[PDB]
């Protein structure tokens, strides 16, 4: 979907000229009513990668962020502003914790991620092994609710839609914990 | 300006110009829908403005098929 | 007997092909990497000694309207639109940059200027009949009408 | 400089002089033209490209197919120029101003995890809420094809 | 004006079928006959050529048929119909309905049926096919999905009528039956 | 998406054009410096049509004409058919019915311009063979 | 059952070899698809449940006892023009041979019955549109069904270009409606009755009144009707006006909730006029088809009074008035079907060149009728008497009807008017009843063998051989004596009007 909005940026700098496109800065900080947050800095790769983690650890805070939208009746944005912090400090938790337990096999996948156009159906091998570590060193699982377990698509032994290129840093951390961990 | 009526000065001298004048005439009409929708981020809109670029075809093949036999009854001698 | 003067034509063709696709990989591919390496151009032209090995990153395809809010959103971050970081506290100007593009709603040139498209009985009425603007003025003159109570 | 100005005004300086069908059946391709290029920037692009699949590919090239059968046969430039300025003054076709120099925005938001193009709500909309619409279509489509043979065969 | 018990507001297309009275199939039997009929009639009142009858090629004859044979069940299925909406005699076919239903719910199995259809294309399948029948002397449409909007309320298959209790049916509370939206929305609010 | 480097294709197609007329009107010698015998107007020999030598001086059949007339009703039905490919999956079973129901009823066409063979030329005017049958006193 | 019908009509047709008597059975095929029609309409539709109205097909089709009115009556009325292209008008061969030249005439008719029936029940912008369009296109085939003829395909041009232009203005005002609420279902936009231009519903009605040729658009229907064939202008001069009118009705109805004078003003306006052209136009005409034109376009006025003044009595006056005028209008075109044979023939001065399309073209040639034929002379007597509105025939109870709705709302100007208008036509209504007899005692005594109907051959020279069909000469008769005697029902009639409600009820 690329559809022109008057929300985001567009195709092209013709459709600027047309709609006369002003970008438009406010410096204005939020009131000192509202206590600050530190806003999450990952960015598009980063978070696609953790996206499961951040469902398995903040997965409360989560369903009660949206659980206080469905129930403000259209004041959503003034009156979850406190539970809407606890979202972007849990998921600034996990990101955190991250980078200080498995900083490379992270990294590894979400490098897949941005060598591979953000698809998971492609980056399997380096996502494997971080799914690996994170259960040992943080207990975190990946699930996709609504199936059974044993039919979950990313571990599927023989997939039929697979990567055309590989990536070299992911098939070669994949056979060497094909000799650290497979004794 | 278009209050004198201008826009007969820009149609032509043949029943053919006449049919092209309707279909730009129409085809204002589904411009404006196709505004109006995106705008409002309304599919409805849009709904609307693909039946009418459909009718808008239909109108045409019926006019110009009138206009073809209409064409040939006079060159209809075919006596050779 | 496999004639190879005949098949000289299809080894250019096949070069021809190759010549333009071997561009556009390796260029495209090059300046969405050197954008993503940081904010400045002192950053992205040179490499630094204690850098690791270059990850490239390669131009996507099939993107949604969540693909435009990312890359905005990347754009805050880091100055590219497929910038790469994955620092769990953002910078303190990420509060302070958020685009919101404003533009205009008028119809479009074609609809307010052809000189068949425009004539229409509703749209003279628009352009040369008072009664729908007097009508509409009403309610603007009465949200000012109304902050006495 | 808003250039498609310049291209409908030589468009509107030729629908003023043009004699034969060649130059009225031009005055069409002239015209869907800044009409597909004026929706393909700005508003919408789904639409820019089905006008051309079904106006250009199907609905222009009918009308030059049957003046190769219709027929070929057979002004002063102070009044024509003074017309189109005339013509080119007033060029506002709403008369809320604030409506026309105020822009607006929108706030975008993630609520939507599911985005597909237009073209899928469309078809999911006219396939299922508005089935009749699209049921009558094919009939209207129907009686045409009865239609044109009933004018148009002979025998 | 006369107004009886509301059956079905939607009523689904195998059931108005299976509620043909025997007068209903002969009002079927009639219109296929009547239209050929029709066509004989009037050569009797009018020869088509000449002046003396002559009876129509017999290819006209099973295309009269034919066009009658929609036309006896276009009127059978709407007269069926009346009965479901309460616009005509339902006291038959409400004993009917009410021995199926409440059957239906005693296994646990929705009255309405299983469907393929997801939530929205449920409700959107009704709006088309509800109050179609008004329209079925233009062109055809039926109700041949199992959707949820009939137009009725569950709660009065519940209570006992005359000459029902004999059929020993037990019904558990809605929120148990199989398939309906009192009993689906009970992990997320918005998927059933 | 990002679509400037698709305006630039556009612009420099663009610009490709005037090159190609042009490059002709530059390249082209004089027409002194070859045979000087006069320009394409004054040429009007030159400037004529080709009529294979002899020089001399549109009644189309009907079947060509019913050809590109029910061009229009079968695009626009196939044009139609867009909304339903990119929404075949969240339309389910319903929309497959009523898209199969939208090919029927023109489908119902198809067959009625089979049977009358409205396409065909036919040929009227000629190919006739007669029997010749002595008519003896 | 009219769809699913009109599919095997179609390929049926294109099967069968091209032959008139096969054309004129599968004429008689049609003619049981409209009565099967009827049977199941009247089966399912009762006035007593459609009385609250009731949505259909996601709410696009709104239907209600005011329009389920129209649909019986559109339905009869199919009927007895069916019944002329089913059966024999005349019986001799040439002049009817042309109703069975053409075998998409009957799959054509039962297209626009589908366009006419599913107007007056519209409920959606987006689905009028596409309906007007269906009944707008069935129209052109229809006009120019006779391809070979000059005048019918010069009409079909005619009719198109208006139409077009006719279903732009239309198309362009629903846009501009959209374009202020975003809403498209009707109902929807009553919530925002009073938050929209309501003169972008005027720019809807301006559309719908080219369609029922209204001056100062009255020019193009005045050709066109008195250019087709009489068979065809029998059809499309009457058909348009039962679903558009009805259409007309209840836009008026949703009008009339804000009550803008401005809107009336301007309706007035047009009205106004074309009482005056209907009525001065008609004086000097010498084609009987232009006089029914102008005859036409003077009842098309009376009844927007009755929409106009849209109240409890206007129901009512519409009511009545649609129904006997269709009635009237079916009987003065049967018999001009018929009367054709009474022609004579040369054996010259102003070389009147008469075509198999309109054998009776002219009003002199309706001359001495009461001598070749009497009973069928008073019977077009009765019906222009009608028309005059002549007490106590159905033409009467129309005017006085509608009369009462009128000056019940105010409108004193447009009844003075009408009543004024009225006796200018009475002029070229009595000129055709000058025509029909006045010439009667100096011709009582003729050698006439000259006639078309002479040309007949004599089958037996013993049995009595009828001078005109049986089917036609049985619907004359009746619609002449529902004509003349609706004094003896009338009060059933109209207090079976009273009921037909539009949002009334209490
Ligand atoms: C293909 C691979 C064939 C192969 O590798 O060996 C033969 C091939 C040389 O063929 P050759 O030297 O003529 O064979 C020896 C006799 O002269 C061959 O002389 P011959 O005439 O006796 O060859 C007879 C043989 C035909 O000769 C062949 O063997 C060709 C069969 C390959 C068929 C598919 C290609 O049989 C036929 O004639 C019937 C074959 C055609 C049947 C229909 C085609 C099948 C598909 O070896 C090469 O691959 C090198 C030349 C190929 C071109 C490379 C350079 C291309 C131009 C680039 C710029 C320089
Ligand atoms: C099957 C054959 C058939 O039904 O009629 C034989 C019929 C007679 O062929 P014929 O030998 O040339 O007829 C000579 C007689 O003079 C033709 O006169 P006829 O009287 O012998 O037959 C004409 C036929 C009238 O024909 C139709 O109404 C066929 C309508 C189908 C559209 O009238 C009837 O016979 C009535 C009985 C059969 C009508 C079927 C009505 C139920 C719909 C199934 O053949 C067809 O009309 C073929 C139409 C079927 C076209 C293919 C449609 C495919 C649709 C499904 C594909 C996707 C799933
Ligand atoms: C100018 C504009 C013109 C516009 C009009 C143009 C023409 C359009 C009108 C045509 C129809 C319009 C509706 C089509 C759109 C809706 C399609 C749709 O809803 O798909 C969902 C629907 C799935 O919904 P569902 O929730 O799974 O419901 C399951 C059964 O449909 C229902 O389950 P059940 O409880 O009713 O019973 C299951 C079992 C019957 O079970 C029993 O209870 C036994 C009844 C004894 C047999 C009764 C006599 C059989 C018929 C005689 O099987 C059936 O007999 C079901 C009835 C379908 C038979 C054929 C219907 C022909 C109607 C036409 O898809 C279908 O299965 C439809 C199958 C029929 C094909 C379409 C019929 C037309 C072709
Ligand atoms: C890539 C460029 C393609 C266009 C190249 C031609 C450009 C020349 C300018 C014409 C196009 C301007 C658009 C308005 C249409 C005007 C057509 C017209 O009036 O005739 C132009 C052409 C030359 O005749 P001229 O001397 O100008 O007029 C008097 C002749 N008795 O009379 C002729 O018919 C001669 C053959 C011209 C055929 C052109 C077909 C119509 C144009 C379609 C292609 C361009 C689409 C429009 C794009 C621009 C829109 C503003
Ligand atoms: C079965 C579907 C087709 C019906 C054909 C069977 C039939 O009715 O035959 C036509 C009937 C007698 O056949 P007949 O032509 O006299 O014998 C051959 C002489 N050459 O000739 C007749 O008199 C017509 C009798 C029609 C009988 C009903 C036909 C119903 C057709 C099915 C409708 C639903 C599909
Ligand atoms: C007409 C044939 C009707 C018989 C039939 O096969 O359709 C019934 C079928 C029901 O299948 P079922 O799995 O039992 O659905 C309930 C699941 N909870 O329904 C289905 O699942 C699919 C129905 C497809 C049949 C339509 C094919 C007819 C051609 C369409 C035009
Ligand atoms: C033939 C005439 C057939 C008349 C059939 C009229 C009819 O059956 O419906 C009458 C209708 C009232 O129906 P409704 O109020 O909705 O509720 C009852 C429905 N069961 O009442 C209505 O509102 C219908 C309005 C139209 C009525 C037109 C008047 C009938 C004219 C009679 C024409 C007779 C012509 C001669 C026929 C010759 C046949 C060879
Ligand atoms: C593979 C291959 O041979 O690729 C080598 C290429 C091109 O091959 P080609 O044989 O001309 O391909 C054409 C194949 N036809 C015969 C089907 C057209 O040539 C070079 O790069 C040298
Ligand atoms: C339950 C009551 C039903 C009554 C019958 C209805 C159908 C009529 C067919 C009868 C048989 C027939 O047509 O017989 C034939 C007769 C006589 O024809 P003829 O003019 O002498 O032709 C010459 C006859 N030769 C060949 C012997 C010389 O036709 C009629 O008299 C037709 C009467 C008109 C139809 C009445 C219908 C009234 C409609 C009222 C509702 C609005
Ligand atoms: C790309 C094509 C490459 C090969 C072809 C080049 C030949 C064209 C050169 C040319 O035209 O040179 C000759 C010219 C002028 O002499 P002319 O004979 O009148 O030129 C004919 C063309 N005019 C008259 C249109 C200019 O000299 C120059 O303007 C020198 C710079």
């Amino acid at each position: 979907s690329s559809t022109h909005t008057n929300d985001s940026l567009n195709s092209s700098n013709y459709v600027d000229k047309l709609k006369d496109t002003h970008f438009v800065f406010e410096n204005d900080k939020l009131p000192s009513e509202i206590p600050d947050v530190e806003e999450v800095g990952a960015t598009t790769a980063p978070l696609l990668s953790a996206a499961y983690f951040i469902g398995a650890k903040c997965q409360d805070y989560n369903d009660d962020f949206m659980l206080c939208q469905k129930e403000a009746k259209g004041n959503g944005p003034i009156d979850c502003l406190k539970e809407g912090r606890r979202v972007t400090r849990c998921a600034s938790g996990v990101l955190k914790d991250l980078n200080t337990h498995c900083s490379d096999e992270f990294r590894l996948h979400w490098q897949c991620l941005s060598f591979s156009n953000l698809e998971y159906k492609n980056c399997r091998k380096a996502e494997s092994l971080l799914n690996k570590c994170v259960f040992e060193k943080m207990n975190l699982v990946k699930k996709i609710p609504g199936i059974p377990e044993d039919r979950q698509i990313h571990l599927k032994q023989n997939p039929v839609l697979k990567p055309v290129a590989l990536h070299q840093d992911s098939e070669v951390a994949f056979k060497k914990a094909q000799n650290e961990n497979s004794i | 300006m278009d209050l004198i009526l201008l826009m007969l000065v820009a149609v032509g001298l043949n029943i053919i110009d006449i049919y092209i004048m309707i279909e730009i005439l129409i085809m204002g009409c589904t411009v404006n829908t196709i505004y109006s929708a995106s705008l409002d981020n309304d599919m409805i809109g849009l709904i609307y403005s693909l039946i009418q670029i459909i009718i808008a075809g239909v109108e045409s093949a019926i006019g110009l098929s009138i206009l073809v036999n209409y064409n040939r009854i006079r060159n209809s001698e075919e006596i050779e | 007997m496999i004639p190879f003067e005949a098949l000289i034509p299809y080894a250019i063709m096949f070069a021809g092909f190759c010549l333009g696709g071997g561009v556009m990989n390796s260029a495209i591919t090059a300046d969405i990497t050197k954008r993503a390496r940081g904010p400045n151009q002192e950053i992205k032209r040179n490499v630094g000694e204690d850098e690791g090995p270059r990850n490239y990153t390669k131009p996507r395809y099939n993107t949604d309207q969540w693909d435009k809010y990312f890359a905005v959103r990347d754009l805050r971050l880091t100055g590219s639109l497929r910038g790469q970081s994955d620092n769990a506290v953002a910078e303190e100007s990420f509060k302070t940059n958020s685009i919101q593009p404003y533009s205009n709603t008028r119809r479009p040139w074609v609809l307010r200027r052809h000189i068949i498209m425009k004539n229409s009985p509703t749209k003279w009425a628009r352009k040369y009949s008072s009664r729908r603007d007097e009508r509409e003025q009403e309610i603007k003159d009465d949200y000012i009408r109304g902050m006495g109570e | 400089m808003n250039l498609e100005i310049l291209d409908l005004s030589i468009l509107g300086f030729y629908s003023l002089i043009s004699s034969n069908s060649f130059e009225s059946i031009a005055i069409l391709v002239a015209t869907i033209m800044p009409v597909i290029t004026e929706l393909w920037y700005n508003y919408s692009q789904l639409f820019a490209l089905l006008y051309t699949l079904i106006y250009v590919g199907a609905v222009v090239i009918l009308f030059v197919f049957i003046l190769s059968v219709i027929n070929e046969k057979e002004s002063g430039l102070f009044i024509l120029i003074l017309v189109l300025l005339l013509d080119d003054l007033d060029d506002n076709e709403s008369n809320d101003n604030d409506y026309n120099n105020v822009y607006i925005t929108d706030y975008a938001d993630w609520f939507n995890n599911y985005n597909e193009s237009d073209l899928s709500v469309i078809g999911n909309l006219l396939f299922t809420e508005y089935a009749l619409l699209l049921l009558i279509i094919s009939f209207i489509l129907l009686m045409s094809i009865i239609g044109l043979i009933l004018i148009v065969k002979k025998d | 004006m006369e107004t009886y018990e509301l059956i079905d507001s939607d009523p689904k297309f195998s059931r108005v079928v299976r509620y043909f009275r025997p007068s209903d199939y002969l009002t079927w039997a009639l219109g296929t006959i009547g239209a050929p009929g029709l066509m004989v009639l009037f050569e009797k009142i009018e020869p088509a050529k000449g002046n003396t009858f002559k009876m129509p090629p017999p290819s006209i004859m099973r295309i009269a048929t034919t066009i009658g044979f929609f036309g006896g069940f276009y009127y059978a299925y709407t007269s069926s119909t009346k009965r479901f909406w309460g616009y005509s005699e339902n006291a038959k076919e409400v004993a009917k309905d009410r021995y199926e239903v409440k059957k239906a719910l005693s296994e646990k199995k929705s009255p309405y049926g299983s469907s393929l259809l997801n939530p929205y294309q449920q409700d959107m399948s009704a709006r088309n096919s509800t109050n179609s029948q008004l329209l079925l002397a233009i062109f055809p449409w039926f109700n041949v999905a199992n959707h949820q909007s009939h137009g009725i309320d569950l709660r009065k298959y519940y209570e006992v009528r005359d000459g029902e209790e004999n059929w020993n049916f037990t019904l558990p509370p809605l929120d148990q039956v199989k398939d309906l939206d009192v009993a689906q929305y009970k992990e997320y609010s918005n998927y059933p | 998406m990002l679509q400037d480097l698709f305006n630039n294709y556009v612009i420099l197609v663009g610009i490709l054009g005037l090159i190609f007329l042009g490059v002709n009107y530059f390249i082209v010698e004089s027409p002194r410096m070859d045979e000087n015998n006069g320009n394409i107007s004054d040429y009007i020999e030159k400037s004529g049509p080709f009529e294979c030598g002899f020089s001399s001086f549109n009644p189309i059949p009907i079947a060509f004409i019913l050809v590109a007339l029910l061009f229009l009703p079968f695009d626009l039905e196939v044009s139609s058919m867009l909304p339903y490919i990119v929404s075949i999956y969240s339309v389910g079973i319903y929309g497959l019915i009523i898209f199969i129901l939208f090919l029927l009823i023109l489908i119902v066409g198809f067959i009625y311009e089979f049977n009358t063979k409205s396409l065909s030329i036919t040929t009227i005017l000629h190919k006739k063979n007669k029997a010749l049958v002595k008519n003896l006193y | 059952m009219l769809f699913t019908s009109l599919l095997l009509i179609i390929v049926y047709g294109s099967l069968v070899n091209k032959s008139h008597l096969l054309t004129k059975l599968i004429n008689r095929l049609g003619l049981i698809i409209i009565i099967y029609t009827l049977l199941i309409h009247l089966n399912i539709n009762t006035l007593e449940n459609l009385s609250i109205g009731i949505n259909m097909f996601n709410n696009l089709l709104l239907i209600n006892s005011f329009n389920n009115t129209i649909i019986e009556l559109i339905l009869i009325i199919c009927i007895l023009y069916v019944l002329l292209i089913s059966f024999n008008i005349t019986g001799l061969s040439i002049i009817d041979n042309l109703n069975y030249s053409k075998r998409t005439f009957i799959v054509i008719v039962l297209f626009n019955i589908i366009g006419l029936t599913l107007l007056p029940l519209v409920n959606d912008i987006m689905i009028l549109f596409i309906i007007i369009e269906l009944q707008s296109y069935s129209l052109y085939l229809l006009t120019a069904i006779f391809n070979e003829s000059h005048n019918s395909t010069k009409s079909a041009l005619y009719y198109f270009i208006v139409g077009s232009i006719a279903s732009f203005i239309i198309l362009d005002a629903t846009v501009s409606i959209y374009d202020d609420l975003g809403l498209t279902n009707i109902q929807y936009i009553l919530m925002y009755i009073d938050k929209l231009e309501i003169f972008d519903l005027l720019c809807l009605l301006f559309g719908l009144f080219i369609k029922i040729g209204l001056a100062p658009f009255y020019s193009y229907s005045i050709t066109i009707y008195s250019l087709s064939p009489t068979i065809i202008t029998n059809y499309i001069s009457l058909m348009p006006k039962l679903s558009i009118l009805t259409l007309i009705y209840i836009i008026m109805h949703y009008i009339n909730i804000v009550n803008n004078t401005d809107l009336n003003y301007v309706i007035s306006f047009l009205i106004l006029i074309s009482m005056f052209i209907g009525s001065f136009g008609g004086l000097n005409v010498i084609r009987i088809k232009t006089l029914l034109a102008y005859s036409s376009l003077l009842n098309v006025s009376y009844m927007l009074l009755a929409i106009l003044s849209n109240s409890n009595e206007s129901i009512i006056a519409y009511i009545y008035y649609i129904i006997q005028y269709s009635l009237t209008h079916i009987n003065i075109f049967s018999i001009i079907l018929v009367i054709s044979i009474y022609l004579p023939i040369m054996n010259n001065m102003l070389n009147v060149m008469i075509t198999k399309y309109s054998p009776i073209e002219y009003i002199n040639q309706l001359k001495n009728l009461f001598i070749n034929n009497i009973f069928i002379a008073i019977a077009l007597c009765i019906s222009i008497f009608s028309l005059i509105g002549i007490p106590p025939l159905t033409g009467f109870y129309g005017k006085y009807l509608v009369l009462i709705s009128g000056l019940n709302n105010g409108y004193v100007l447009l009844s003075i008017v009408l009543i004024i208008a009225s006796s200018i036509s009475t002029v070229y209504y009595a000129t055709i009843l000058k025509v029909l007899s006045f010439d009667t005692l100096s011709f009582k005594d003729i050698i006439s063998n000259n006639l078309i109907i002479n040309t007949s051959p004599e089958n037996n020279n013993n049995e009595i051989k009828p001078e005109i069909s049986n089917v036609i000469s049985y619907v004359i008769s009746s619609l002449t004596l529902i004509i003349l005697l609706i004094i003896i029902q009338y009060e059933n009639i109209v207090k079976g009007a009273y009921l037909v409600l539009l949002y009334n009820w209490v």
